[PDB]
């Protein structure tokens, strides 16, 4: 059941992952750390509103087929 | 009355203070705690959870029947965030957005309800699967619909997904200057999905070189607007201080829409402002008043008067926009 979804990295460009609804969260940060070299504890996803948190499945935020996951950092 | 009080830091909570103030002064939302709606829709029965909107509605109802110059201590809002967001227990300073999006996740979920279509009537209908699981009084501000459009470049099939929305994270289109608009544009740009990031196209199957496009199918009465001021530089995060223009009045989004329909014209009505290093920075609230339409700024404890004129500058990190009426007929 594997799927292509996207995140919206920084500077507006996507980048594609090859996932499955069962993949953690922890799994897609490590995915997209080897791709925009952010550590994972540095990353924050959002979708649709909610901000994708560690111990949780992409299934547990119903993130389907080529939905957009939106990067952003910190500012403290 | 004025809604003028500050807010006490509690130890590196300018950051909340500065989205509290933001929310007192959205409008609706305000109004909400101040005519006590939201009794008609906090759970009963079993596994009920209702302490984080009642003292979020309390602490707005305090900010309003206050005298000017008075300090609000939301000690007793912290704790309920706290424990239904262990990010903010303790005394660190946060990022205001971070916190906006665990707040309203839990006022929300405390008072909330719980192919072969054209595009637009998918649309609708994807929207209406979201309702079944996601209603709320305030839902009915923030949430908007985005449409993300995804053409293979080899059998020309036009994938279309539709992802709600609370805010709008956008890239600055990095150069001295560069405008809100700009920003929208370079979300909504059209993506070039080549090399390693071809996805997979179930017509073809197989991965090809696809073309995706942000557009915005529904628009909220609450827009907000949060800036990426980061850059990334060997596991260091690095703050974008780059001056973005953003209009006070007259934010017209309908370039970006998915149909080309009018209403959707926003004005400004609050700021929430990161000033400083990326750590060891400070948050500040340029907040427009509902009531008298006067700007003021909200620094913790202190409450002063601002002219329009000071709004716009570089510290702008999350824009609060609402959604203006459509064209009066003659
Ligand atoms: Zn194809």
């Amino acid at each position: 059941s594997t799927m292509c979804i996207f995140v919206c990295t920084l500077t507006g460009r996507c980048i594609t992952l090859e996932v499955e609804p069962s993949d953690t969260i922890e799994n897609v940060k490590a995915k997209i750390q080897d791709k925009e070299g952010i550590p994972p504890d540095q990353q924050r996803l959002i979708f649709a509103g909610k901000q994708l948190e560690d111990g949780r499945t992409l299934s547990d935020y119903n993130i389907q087929k080529e939905s957009t996951l939106h990067l952003v950092l910190r500012l403290r | 009355a004025q809604g003028l009080a500050g807010l006490r830091n509690l130890g590196n909570t300018c950051f909340m203070n500065s989205i509290l103030q933001c929310l007192s002064n959205t409008r609706e939302l305000r109004d909400y705690c101040l005519q006590r709606l939201y009794m008609r829709d906090l759970h009963h029965g079993s596994n009920a959870h209702t302490a984080l909107v009642e003292e979020f509605a309390k602490l707005i109802q305090t900010i309003w029947t206050s005298s000017p110059n008075d300090v609000v201590s939301p000690s007793e809002f912290k704790t309920q965030i706290q424990r239904y967001a262990p990010r903010f227990v303790g005394y660190n300073q946060q990022d205001a957005q971070e916190f906006l999006r665990f707040l309203l996740d839990g006022l929300h979920n405390e008072v909330n309800r719980v192919d072969h279509l054209p595009d637009d009537e998918k649309g609708r209908q994807m929207w209406r699967k979201y309702l079944e699981r996601e209603d709320s009084r305030i839902g009915d501000l923030f949430v908007g619909q985005l449409k993300s459009s995804l053409t293979c470049t080899d059998c020309g099939y036009c994938s279309t997904v539709f992802d709600p929305f609370w805010d709008l994270s956008l890239p600055i289109a990095k150069y001295p200057e560069v405008t809100l608009m700009d920003c929208m544009r370079l979300f909504t740009k059209e993506d070039v999905l080549d090399g390693d990031e071809k996805p997979t196209c179930c017509r073809c199957r197989g991965r090809k070189r696809c073309i995706k496009k942000f557009s915005i199918q529904r628009f909220p009465k609450i827009l907000v607007l949060h800036l990426k001021r980061f850059s990334e530089s060997r596991i260091r995060t690095s703050k974008l201080t780059t001056f973005v223009n953003f209009p006070l009045r007259d934010l017209d989004l309908r370039e970006f829409a998915s149909e080309n329909t009018n209403h959707a014209v926003y004005n400004l009505y609050a700021v929430s402002n990161h000033s400083g290093t990326t750590m060891g920075g400070h948050y500040t609230a340029y907040c427009r008043s509902p009531g008298t339409g006067e700007w003021h700024t909200f620094n913790d404890s202190s409450v002063t008067p601002m002219s329009s004129s000071q709004v716009r500058t570089s510290d702008a990190y999350l824009l609060f926009y609402e959604l203006a009426s459509p064209p009066s007929r003659m």
